């Protein structure tokens, strides 16, 4: 039970929130470029997202 | 005054999640052994061993 | 090749033919165990290690 101009600020703040899915292959994507081709350097994932 | 009709809505979202910060600590970290390492051109730094 | 394996570390060629049960040899210098008993053979439990 609002005021239509609460409810204005209510609808904006459920609509446009800032958070967004995460998995293994954005973490990947996420190490600088070298690093992801480097022979001396040896990363995986080890946790279930 | 206050209108029933008018001030009454039906808000929508999600169940649960989680926020991650610090992404980098899904990333398990080795090192090849440092008399071992290469540069560019797949061959070894420090020929003067 | 097990010792250029334990040089640069990749393991990824390595758990894939382990976990798509592939044939493999592997090639190196191993210390062995003797076990002189058929329950332990019919028992299958060289494919444990």
């Amino acid at each position: 039970i609002l005021h239509p101009i609460d409810h204005a600020f209510n609808e904006y703040f459920l609509q446009h929130q800032l958070v967004e899915p995460l998995n293994n292959d954005i973490i990947f994507n996420y190490i600088p470029e070298r690093i992801r081709n480097d022979v001396n350097y040896i990363l995986n994932m080890d946790r279930n997202l | 005054q206050f209108d029933f009709r008018a001030s009454m809505h039906m808000l929508t979202s999600n169940l649960t999640f989680t926020v991650y910060s610090d992404l980098l600590a899904f990333v398990s970290a080795d090192t090849v052994e440092p008399i071992n390492a290469v540069a560019f051109d797949n061959m070894r730094i420090m020929n003067e061993l | 090749n097990l010792e250029e394996l334990m040089r640069s570390g990749d393991y990824a060629q390595i758990t894939n033919m382990l976990l798509n049960n592939q044939p493999v040899a592997l090639v190196g210098a191993l210390p062995f165990i003797t076990d002189s008993s058929v329950i332990s053979l019919i028992a299958k439990l060289d494919a444990t290690v």
